[PDB]
């Protein structure tokens, strides 16, 4: 890009539905660097103390001077970012200064920055209406949900694992199961060899494919099945 | 401070491009009226879309494209995951 | 929990991008328009063999000389037929003729989007629209033979090769290059079982699958069991060849 | 008076009012009934917790809609009254409007096009019960036996059952019960709902009640002796084999 | 993004703007790209038609309304129909009660009227697609622009679709051509042709895609479809 | 559950917490007004506040005439202000049609009360952010005077007042009263009247007002008018005179 | 709490409304509107800012007229704009049907108060987020209005709200000084248009547009009407001489 003469998103956006192994997505990034990764927790950067918060944003930051070309990632942001004003319970002002120190150790008046900045969270409608403007943050993906092309990919690289009968194809079970995260995906090929067991089977056939569609989707439904379920509050 | 105006972002998005490599044919005053109300680091951001298209494309110089495709990408106030048009 | 006026950040109706999802959670209707007749057919999907054929209709008539099918929910489809057969029937009464298979399409999917909490200028009482894919087809003494396809978005196209509900993906792209304009009638049948055939769990019988025809002369008419069983026949030897 | 929506569709195109709905019918009593050549039989169990309940003042779990054709559904019984009542009104409605009797087709299909509507009405809730259609139609000795969804559905059952342990039952339908060659006598088509009946009233009597539909326009309903009747023969041919 | 503030119709942002009516005025610029302009005796519109399949047909984009005048639609396609059914009801209304044709000026007043209505009141929606009217009256030919707010302004010409503000290039380069062009509707055609064309980006125009009905003094709003348009390519 | 305190209900303190913050859209204006009961008549005063230089002092007043036998004077923002001052002019209408003959205080007050309290029970509703003070001369029980709350709560008052400095400006009519123990004043001119209740105003604001300053209702018996910019400065003139 | 901004009739802890504080915010945001008051009649004016060439010139009219004697212009949200007028179009139809002689400039201030009000009382309406000025010749005198979202209004000498609030109407002060004993009706027209480019300072980085229209019992005799002919254009030379 240096032919070019432009300048590389510092920041990304990675949110996606609750399910889809978006954590899975930001360690696959880490092996290819070959370089220092972090990982922040979103209830670490809050203390037991107040102002204590505020250090702990440039404990991060000062690291990325000291040793060059690492990976900083966040890791559930939606319980600091946000406005959330004033009228409220009134204990609320201590999270919303840790953005503010973050944001500021980000974008300040110096524009001091080197590697790239990773945030993630289960809730993207909640968070600060400043947080979800660009400038901090260029890339932004959003997670979806494979169709029947995509969730066919999802159970081939689980067909190389576990027994897989010759001849079985595994289109048509991906068909039969509905839109759902990646969580619930990998649930087909784990539960299965759980049917050789009680149901008198050598290895898993198509026959306990099918089992699965009644247990491992219809089964599970029920109530306290997120998928797509809460995609706001 | 409010939101930049129209004409005002022309000579926004003119500046963040003089470190860039363009052939000076894309017309900046169409792109300002092709904009409402973003934010002044929203349309810088447009200009690091614009660079990055140009790299999947093997392009050695942004073209006038390369900052309409960064629109219809997401840049200010607009998401779209999926094409969806019946 | 919102209202269902409130629009999408993308420029839509929750309403409406939740109910084109609910398409492919239903059964899978395929059907071909041809020059010689309109070849329909939907699947059962019976989930237990004491289920009878003559139970589930996803074919039903609305003129001698129409005929549509549906996929997905069967709840909100009974509805729309009534007001399409109210929208048809009647038409009939005002300008003695057949009403257009295209005009007819409009005035049912103009009844999707006019629900509401509330309207103002009028009454409409409607909770939720329609989550349900109709394909209607007819035949006219002018434009001849047409398949539309009702959305729930309130928009409709004409199909010659229409694939709906869960096989709207990969068995839609399989009907690009098996169509053909000297497809005849008598062809176009062995090419939609050909296509069930795949699609299906198990084999293809005449309990899990019911195929329908529209004509200019006979008009709609629904194949009858032995009758689907002879084309089924004919279709193994279709598939071993070479 | 409340124009507020409430089924709305879930993300995954679903209705949360539809399947939430649905799970009232599996915490109700059992309904269970399967169908003959020559007569049809609906079983139905009561509430094994509650006694000091006479059998003669306590309306029947089975609603006769017409003198053809009766209705034992499973669900919540404040949303059952409401379907009941109106399917009794539109069976003399129809009587009165095509001076024809109504035909077990057209009842299953009202009923359900009725919840179809408040399904599709805002302001107002789907139905938290199932309702089971079984009778004859006129100068028709054909069994007809139609299951009525809450969601709108319906569809014919040679033998099904809904309620709580419904897939128990359905498993012991289909391996004992055969819809090619099904019972031509009366006292088969009982012994078989008595059967099924075992895997969920568990050992009881007074909690359990036959319905058996007949053409013509006759209905028998078997007595507290005349169940228990049954039950006996079915126990001496069930631990000795 | 999403619901925050204007989520509820009749709140109004900080900001003092409305995300509604700004949610609507997106759906345009996803919608179907069209064109149009107008000269003193003649006035012209272009229309592109697209689908979801090679097989499907094309959904057509211009609605007529009386023979002295017509309107284009990009967004919604059904949305665009219960107002048409009010334009239609206003063009015989001043038929039957004043004999006369409705005026362009008068319809952009009482089109207005009606989305109003929906923006100011909970429970509806304004229409999130756009309306190009055109037509002729004894005071000349009036090109409008309607928006999902209900704003009417008279314009030469514009564009409403997928990256239909960029293909205004054209007009404005060209603004003082098709203006003092009477007598030659061929040439007002093939301009139109040449302003949509700078949108072009995938598939170019084919003779179902170009759709170009025309208005003018002698000559009634005529819809020309298929081989109709074939020689204006 | 926080959408509890943003209509009216009952509160887990057992109070009205829109019914509050009523009270408080009084003092936004920041207007200053009393209003005592002669003799055979009441007279009203009123601060009168112009911001700028553009608005015309004639059209700019807060003493509304209802009827020809009632006067009326708001506190608070105008919009509220005016939006009862017509749903009070259509029920002296009615009452004078179906009814009977000319509309009293006492009523007019308690109708508009009662109006308010469907306002404030009914959540759909807000209640109004302004006070209704109604002054005329009865036939009966000659002069007095009602305030009506936004709460729906009317009592009649000796010698009432308005606005963030009422409970100072109360203690000065209220001392008048201890003294001489009287429950009105013996004047029987309606002109000193206008100038006593502009005494009492000047030294507990401690302003010396002018003619565009003020404006001074004055209710006689089956009559009401406003003062002009001329009547109001001539009570100025005799104020200085005399003290 | 949390949510006092989210729908209409909730009050603030204050005593005021944030949905009608966020309407006020939105009057700026649109075309700035200025007006002239003088004995014989009012004067309006307009400066209509030009997006693009694609503009037709003086083919667009933003000032809506009711009947003959009454203008209307307003600075705000188009849609809510027209629906004011067309709501008192109704009215002054309405009243010329029963009342006869056509609707005064203070009486027909009131119907568009009122109508206002009922906006700020309901839930599932919003308020109107523009600012109408009106005005004209009435059967006495003359009188000019200025309809604030909040539906506050009062007797204007001159009303200007938009971008150019803070300079145009500051403007209107050094008027009142100019001629503090009258201003003929032809000098505001060459008056109004010099205030339209002095604040034309923050509307120089796009096009403007002049509209003029002005009614008095001089000339027109109770006819609203823009300028046009030469006169717009001999005002413009005047106004562009001290710039």
């Amino acid at each position: 890009f240096a032919t070019l003469g432009i300048d590389p998103p510092k920041g990304i956006l990675l949110y996606g539905p609750p399910g889809t192994g978006k954590t899975l997505c930001a360690r696959a990034v880490a092996n290819r660097t070959d370089a220092t990764f972090i990982r922040v927790i979103g209830s670490e950067l809050v203390q037991k103390y107040v102002g204590e918060g505020a250090r702990m944003v440039r404990e991060l930051f000062e690291m990325a001077r000291t040793k060059k070309a690492c990976i900083i990632f966040f890791d559930e942001i939606d319980a600091v970012g946000g406005a959330r004003f004033d009228d409220g319970a009134g204990g609320d002002n201590e999270v919303q200064r840790t953005m503010l120190e973050l944001i500021t150790q980000l974008d300040g008046f110096d524009p001091r920055g080197n590697i790239k900045v990773m945030f993630a969270t289960n809730r993207p409608n909640t968070l600060d209406p400043a947080l979800l403007r660009p400038g901090r943050i260029d890339r932004k993906v959003e997670f979806s949900l494979p169709d029947l092309e995509g969730r066919a990919n999802i159970f081939r690289i689980h067909s190389k694992s576990m027994s897989v009968e010759r001849g079985i194809r595994w289109e048509l079970i991906s068909r039969l199961c509905p839109n759902s995260t990646g969580a619930e995906l990998r649930s087909v090929c784990t539960e299965a060899g759980m049917f050789a067991i009680r149901a008198r089977r050598k290895v898993a056939t198509e026959k306990d494919f099918l089992k699965a569609v009644d247990k491992v989707i219809s089964g599970y439904k029920k109530f306290s099945s997120t998928s797509r379920y809460m995609q706001y509050n | 401070f409010p939101l930049p105006s129209e004409d005002s972002r022309a000579q926004i998005l003119q500046i963040h491009s003089r470190k860039m490599t363009t052939d000076d044919d894309i017309n900046w005053q169409e792109l300002a009226r092709s904009t409402d109300e973003f934010n002044g680091a929203q349309l810088k951001a447009v200009t690091v879309e614009a660079g990055m298209i140009a790299l999947r494309n093997g392009q050695s110089s942004v073209k006038h494209e390369d900052f309409v495709e960064g629109i219809s990408e997401v840049q200010a106030r607009k998401s779209k995951s999926v094409s969806f048009y019946a | 929990d919102r209202g269902v006026s409130t629009f999408s950040p993308e420029g839509r109706l929750f309403q409406v991008e939740y109910s084109l999802e609910a398409i492919k959670l239903g059964s899978t209707a395929i059907g071909i328009a041809t020059k010689e007749g309109v070849v329909l057919g939907v699947e059962k999907r019976a989930t237990s063999p004491l289920l009878e054929s003559d139970s589930i209709e996803k074919i039903v008539e609305i003129d001698r000389h129409i005929g549509c099918a549906m996929s997905g929910l069967t709840a909100d489809a009974r509805s729309m037929i009534e007001h399409a057969r109210t929208a048809a029937v009647t038409h009939n009464l005002y300008y003695d003729e057949d009403i257009n298979v295209e005009s007819l399409t409009q005035s049912v999917c103009d009844l999707a989007l006019r629900f509401g909490e509330g309207a103002s200028g009028e009454e409409r009482l409607m909770s939720r629209p329609f989550g349900v894919a109709l394909l209607i087809a007819g035949h006219d003494a002018d434009d001849g033979y047409q398949l539309f396809h009702a959305e729930p978005s309130g928009t409709f196209y004409r199909y010659n090769a229409k694939a709906i509900g869960s096989g709207s993906e990969g068995a839609q792209a399989e009907l690009l290059n098996e169509w053909h304009s000297s497809l005849t009638l008598k062809e176009a049948e062995l090419l939609v079982l050909k296509i069930l055939k795949q699609v299906m769990e198990e084999k293809l019988d005449e309990n899990n699958a019911q195929l329908s025809c529209i004509t200019k002369q006979d008009g709609f008419k629904i194949y009858d069991n032995e009758k689907t069983a002879e084309l089924i026949k004919e279709l193994k030897e279709k598939e071993a060849a070479e | 008076g409340y124009d507020r929506a409430l089924s709305i569709f879930s993300p995954d195109g679903h209705i949360f009012q539809v399947e939430y709905a649905l799970e009232a019918v599996k915490r109700g009593t059992c309904a269970v009934g399967v169908k003959g050549k020559n007569c049809v039989v609906l079983g139905c169990e009561r509430r094994s917790t509650l006694k000091l309940q006479d059998t003669r003042i306590t309306p029947s779990k089975v609603s006769k809609i017409d003198s053809h054709v009766v209705l034992s559904f499973s669900g919540l019984n404040a949303d059952s009254r409401i379907l009941i009542e109106k399917a009794r009104v539109e069976a003399q409605s129809h009587r009165l409007t095509l001076e024809d009797p109504v035909t077990v087709e057209y009842l299953t299909r009202y009923v359900a096009g009725v919840q179809q509507r408040y399904t599709q009405s805002g302001g107002v809730r789907p139905f938290g019960v199932s309702t089971l259609i079984a009778g004859f139609d006129p100068r028709d000795d054909e069994p007809k036996l139609y299951q009525t969804e809450p969601s709108g559905i319906y569809s014919s059952w040679s033998a099904q059952t809904i309620g709580r342990n419904s897939k128990t039952v359905r498993e012991f339908l289909e391996k004992n019960y055969d819809r090619k060659e099904p019972p031509a006598t009366v006292e088969e088509c009982v012994k078989l709902t008595v059967r099924s009946l075992l895997e969920v009233v568990q050992t009881g009597a007074k909690n359990i009640e036959i319905t058996v539909v007949k053409p013509d326009s006759d209905i028998v309903a078997l007595s507290s002796e005349e169940i228990n009747q049954y039950v006996t023969q079915i126990e001496q041919e069930k631990q000795e084999q | 993004f999403r619901n925050n503030y204007d989520g509820d119709t009749v709140t109004f942002s900080p900001t003092g703007r409305l995300f509604q009516v700004e949610y609507a005025l997106e759906a345009i610029k996803q919608g179907s790209v069209t064109v149009g302009l107008r000269s003193n005796t003649h006035a012209v519109l272009v229309a592109l038609k697209r689908n979801a399949d090679e097989l499907s047909s094309y959904q057509k984009k211009i609605i007529k309304c009386d023979e002295h005048m017509g309107l284009s639609l990009a967004g919604l396609a059904p949305d665009a129909r219960v107002l048409s059914n009010y334009l239609r009801q206003q063009c015989n209304y001043s038929s039957l009660v004043f004999n006369r044709k409705l005026a362009v000026e008068r319809a952009g007043h009482l089109l207005c009227d009606k989305a109003q209505k929906n923006t100011q009141s909970y429970g509806g929606r304004p229409y999130g697609v756009g309306l190009l009217i055109i037509g002729y009256d004894k005071s000349g030919a009036h090109l409008l622009e309607f928006q999902p707010s209900g704003n009417v302004t008279e314009l030469y010409g514009t564009a409403i679709g997928a990256r239909s503000q960029g293909a205004k290039t054209y007009l404005e380069r060209t603004l003082d051509t098709f203006i003092k062009i009477d007598g030659n509707p061929d040439e007002l055609i093939k301009a139109g042709v040449e302003a949509i064309s700078q949108s072009l980006r995938d598939e170019s125009l084919t003779v179902d895609n170009l759709s170009i009905a025309i208005v003018g003094k002698d000559t009634p709003f005529t819809i020309y479809d298929g081989e109709a348009v074939a020689k204006y390519i | 559950a926080g959408y509890d305190r943003h209509i009216t209900i009952f509160s887990p303190e057992g109070r009205l917490y829109q019914v509050e913050y009523a009270f408080k859209a009084t003092n936004q204006t920041n207007i200053n007004s009393l209003a005592v009961r002669g003799k055979d008549c009441t007279v009203v005063i009123s601060q009168k506040k112009v911001p700028d230089k553009l608005l015309d002092p004639t059209t700019v007043s807060y003493i509304f005439c209802i009827s020809r036998t009632i006067g009326m004077v708001v506190n608070g923002p105008i919009p509220d202000a005016r939006n009862a001052a017509l749903r009070a002019k259509a029920e002296a209408a009615e009452f004078r049609y179906k009814y009977g003959y000319d509309m009293p205080c006492d009523v007019l007050a308690k109708r508009m009360a009662n109006l308010s309290q469907i306002y404030t029970q009914r959540a759909y509703m807000r209640p109004l952010g302004v006070i209704l003070t109604f002054v005329s001369v009865d036939e009966e029980l000659g002069p007095s005077i009602y305030k009506t709350d936004p709460a729906g709560y009317y009592v009649g008052y000796k010698a009432t007042a308005t606005g963030p400095k009422q409970q100072e400006i109360t203690t000065n009519l209220e001392n008048h009263f201890k003294k001489s123990k009287i429950d009105h004043i013996n004047e029987e001119s309606w002109e000193k009247v206008v100038e006593f209740a502009i005494t009492h105003m000047i030294d507990a604001l401690g302003t010396e007002f002018s003619k565009n300053d003020l404006e001074v209702g004055v209710a006689t018996k089956d009559k009401f008018f406003t003062l002009s910019a001329e009547n109001i400065e001539e009570r100025l003139v005799a104020i200085a005179e005399q003290d | 709490g949390t949510g006092y901004d989210l729908s209409n009739s909730v009050f603030s802890p204050d005593g005021r409304n944030f949905q009608v504080e966020y309407a006020v915010k939105a009057v700026e945001n649109g075309t700035t509107s200025i007006g002239i008051k003088c004995n014989d009649g009012v004067v309006f004016a307009v400066e209509k800012l030009i997006t693009s060439k694609l503009l037709v010139p003086q083919k667009n009219v933003k000032i809506q007229v009711v009947d003959r004697h009454i203008g209307c212009v307003y600075s705000g949200l188009i849609p809510d704009g027209r629906h004011l007028v067309n709501r008192g179009r109704e009215e002054a139809a309405s009243f010329k049907k029963l009342y006869k002689t056509p609707i005064p400039i203070p009486a027909f201030a009131d119907r568009l108060g009122q109508y206002v009000q009922a906006h700020t009382l309901y839930n599932s309406v919003r308020p109107f987020g523009v600012s109408t000025i009106f005005g004209g010749v009435d059967k006495n005198g003359a009188h000019l209005y200025m309809l604030e979202p909040s539906g506050s209004y009062w007797g204007y000498k001159g009303a200007a709200t938009g971008k150019g609030r803070q300079s145009a109407k500051a403007e209107l002060e050094k008027l009142v000084d100019h001629h503090p004993e009258g201003l003929s009706a032809r000098e505001a027209v060459k008056q109004a248009a010099k205030i339209i480019y002095l604040a034309h300072e923050d509307n120089k980085e796009k096009d403007f547009e002049l509209e003029i229209s002005w009614c008095s019992l001089s000339e027109t005799n109770g006819l609203h009407k823009f300028v046009k002919g030469d006169l717009l254009q001999e005002a413009i030379d005047f106004a562009q001489k001290e710039i």
